[PDB]
RNA sequence: ACACAAACGGCGCGCG
């Protein structure tokens, strides 16, 4: 089902993409995993502990 | 909101009680980001009763862990609502969907 | 009760005690750092060396008195930072994770100053410290006297402690990421772009790649 | 010395905010070389026109409420931060927006002046939700490059910040999107001559051609330093 | 700097530090200016450099102090 | 300031060897170091104009691994050996060179039949070792002027078109404090060249080439 | 007069 959705999307069924170094503009070797993930912040930020 | 959810997002927000709920089938007429007031359908309007329900949103207030709990509206004047509908979002919520 | 047991004076006070000129921070990895170096935040550094700063200020003569010196430090003025750099120019410092496993658990470092608030550690060393960056905190202490400074530099300094004492074997063996990249580099491909040429030496090899 | 000098051979306002541009002819590998540098320079170096001030009709802090409005004050700041404008021949200016009665608000409502430019009048501003409700706010604009946090700004200013003046972070960059492609196009009726295409998305505040030429000029400044040995 | 070499000259880790500190306080407040050149280092390093050369040593230090007492 | 950027007051010339001088720049606007380092790096290996040596016409040796007597190293190695040669040719776009030596001895670039309008970085460079007193070898070799570098992907032997007189470049980017902030970068560069053009002067040329391109977009 | 500043002992929850 995920593969079909990717095809319905705009990406290869593998989900991995090539990328380029923002410093040098040259391409990284072979595709890599690129994705969208849900990320949370924990109530332990540094300034409250240092 | 969370993109890849599990299906608990609506339920948790509602039972948490941090979000406001439509106690009666009604339509909305007011907004101040501090209060919300609802005009209720006749079938739930009581014979010696106003026919309207008003709510006061809790605003910036320190939590037990020193964090604000301010509620926010998610509706507009004249907008309909079923009884039990989500009236106002709270912290980490949107449209009554749990959003950490 | 005040004497006996875990709460007794022996454990409570004598064999372990709170110490001034100390601080705790959250850890981070600085790839740019050399093995002997460590990065620490300016905020902690400014506090930690106040007695040193006052001396340099009065050696500079800029501060009429201690209170004046303290008053200037409140400014956090540029000159303060200039003096702080001079003071910290080579002063060793002590970093320890908790609970310590062994004497390798505590080692000395030379500091560099950072704008943020985390304390930066060399990746190769942290492994010996068993540091995992999932949120580990770390404590810092400064040796004051001449004797301690030489003690810290002579023994505790990281360059000295490449060998484990439980076994005369390198504890410095590279990280997961560092080793893998080299592993990938050292592997061979049966056929590849540019394969089959003759090169005079690494110099052109780097250029060709 | 066989180099043919590239030129900004064509420009395209494919959209009122999105643009295309191409450079040609380019020597071997230079397209990648220039492409990377120009991308890097544009994102960092471009000079921006951005807003950082809010003066309001009586609230005293970011967390204050407001009568007869759909949203809280702080959310207003986020919308304003999103808002962008271009200013003609000026370094800073103050703008004001006044509305009354039940209605939603848009950038067009601002007290616009001919020497100021609003890139998207349709941009959304917070709404009014009472007949007697009214808003009358004032905002200041500045020219800058890069980004600045609000706290750092006031500490640099060090003059008294009166109550009722609210602080927001400056995000100057007129543009944030870069894609560039190198292709082979025919010059010298032969192969091994390169063609470069750039495309970007903007808040509309600058002309794309000015962007590349201004950026290239900036890069020349740093490059010239290497002759100073 | 990191020594890992001067210890060979004196032959002991502990003696290296002990002897070095003895010399260090001389240049710190005791006078007897550094023998090795100065590179905006600190006396701990400067004295450490002197032993790193093998230039300074305990036996020389013992000679240095006793001969100096004089009148 | 709105359209002004910090520039480096650069001081470092450390020629640990004349063939490579260590140079350093400071201060630079945040992030420019990677931009400048990458740009110059790409320029130096790819773009440099230079002369390259690529030809061998030799008796009986059809290909690089066909071999002949009188010399203690294979043709394959010799082709490698001569590639290390570096030479400056004045004016001419290509030049053809001849070598001829005999007897048990090592052979140097000095032995080359030369014009005098051509110069060697290391006349002492050795490209042969001879096995026996009767052993003697002679061949024709070519020098060609060209921009950049190519491998030998282009009856006679040929080798890479390595015009660029340089093969090393390492650049480093680390920060240094201004009186009130430490977000600015240093640039530290090391590179190595055969010495036809000593490293430092070539760097200014590298900047020159880039400047020529940007000048078209000047405002 | 050129000088001190706000912790004693428990409980719960979390942290590596
Ligand atoms: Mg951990």
């Amino acid at each position: 089902e995920i593969k079909e959705l990717l095809k319905l999307g705009d990406l290869p069924t593998s989900g991995q993409i090539r990328l380029y170094d923002g410093r040098t503009g040259e391409q990284f070797e072979r595709p890599v995993t690129v994705g969208y993930m849900y990320m949370l912040k924990l109530n332990h930020l540094v300034d409250d502990k240092m | 909101k969370p993109l890849v959810g599990t299906g608990m997002e609506r339920a948790v927000a509602v039972d948490s009680g941090v979000t406001a709920v439509a106690k009666r089938g009604g339509v909305v007429q007011y907004v101040d980001a501090s209060r919300i007031v609802i005009k209720v359908n006749e079938d739930e309007m009581y014979p010696g009763e106003a026919g309207i329900d008003i709510y006061n949103l809790t605003k910036y207030t320190r939590s037990n862990q020193n964090t604000c709990i301010n509620q926010m509206p998610c509706v507009s004047l004249g907008e309909p609502v079923e009884r039990g509908d989500v009236l106002a979002d709270g912290p980490s919520t949107d449209l009554g969907e749990l959003a950490l | 009760d005040m004497i006996k047991g875990k709460q007794g004076r022996f454990r409570q006070n004598l064999l372990g005690k709170r110490v001034d000129y100390s601080g705790r921070s959250v850890i981070t990895v600085g790839p740019y750092l050399r093995l002997h170096q460590c990065g620490l935040p300016k905020k902690m550094a400014l506090e930690l060396f106040k007695p040193f700063i006052y001396g340099k200020l009065e050696l500079r003569g800029l501060a009429t008195t201690i209170k004046a010196a303290k008053k200037m430090v409140e400014r956090e003025e540029a000159v303060v930072w200039d003096i702080l750099d001079e003071v910290i120019r080579e002063h060793p410092v002590l970093l320890n994770r908790a609970p310590t496993l062994h004497r390798l658990g505590i080692q000395a470092f030379e500091p560099v100053l950072i704008e943020g608030k985390a304390i930066q550690l060399h990746p190769l060393v942290c492994a010996a410290y068993n540091a995992d960056f999932d949120g580990d905190q770390m404590a810092v202490h400064v040796p004051l006297t001449l004797e301690a400074q030489l003690e810290a530099r002579a023994l505790m300094m990281s360059t000295n402690n490449i060998l484990s004492p439980a076994n005369g074997e390198p504890i410095i063996v590279p990280s997961q990421d560092v080793v893998l990249g080299l592993y990938y580099m050292t592997r061979d491909c049966v056929n590849a772009k540019g394969e089959g040429m003759v090169l005079t030496g690494p110099k052109e090899a780097e250029r060709l790649y | 010395t066989e180099f043919l000098k590239p030129r900004l051979v064509d420009i395209e306002q494919v959209s009122s905010t999105h643009a295309k541009v191409t450079l040609e002819p380019l020597e071997r590998g230079f397209g990648h070389t220039l492409g990377n540098a120009l991308r890097r320079i544009l994102l960092s170096s471009m000079p921006g026109c951005a807003v950082t001030e809010v003066e309001i009709d009586g609230v005293l802090h970011e967390y204050s409420t407001k009568e007869g409005v759909q949203e809280d004050i702080l959310e207003i700041l986020l919308n304003l931060k999103g808002l962008a404008v271009r200013v003609q021949g000026k370094d800073e200016v103050i703008l004001t927006l006044n509305k009354s009665g039940i209605g939603p608000v848009t950038a067009a409502d601002i007290t616009h002046d001919g020497d100021v430019e609003i890139v998207k009048p349709q941009h959304v501003i917070c709404h009014l939700t009472d007949e007697n409700a009214s808003i009358s706010m004032r905002i200041k604009v500045q020219r800058g490059r890069g980004y600045v946090p609000a706290s750092t700004r006031i500490h640099s200013e060090e003059d008294e910040r009166p109550i009722g003046r609210l602080l927001v972070d400056a995000c100057y960059s007129p543009v944030e999107r870069i894609a560039y492609n190198v292709e082979a196009a025919r010059v010298e009726q032969r192969t091994d001559l390169d063609k470069l295409v750039i495309e970007m998305e903007t808040n509309g505040t600058i002309d794309p051609e000015e962007a590349i030429r201004r950026a290239a000029t900036i890069l020349a400044e740093q490059l010239e330093a290497f002759v100073d040995l | 700097v990191t020594v890992q070499d001067a210890v060979e000259k004196i032959g002991n880790r502990f003696d290296l530090v002990l002897v070095a500190a003895r010399r260090a306080r001389q240049m710190q407040v005791g006078g007897k200016d550094p023998l090795v050149p100065e590179e905006n280092d600190k006396t701990t390093v400067i004295a450490l450099r002197e032993i790193e050369e093998g230039l300074i040593n305990n036996q020389i230090l013992d000679v240095r102090e006793r001969q100096e007492q004089q009148e």
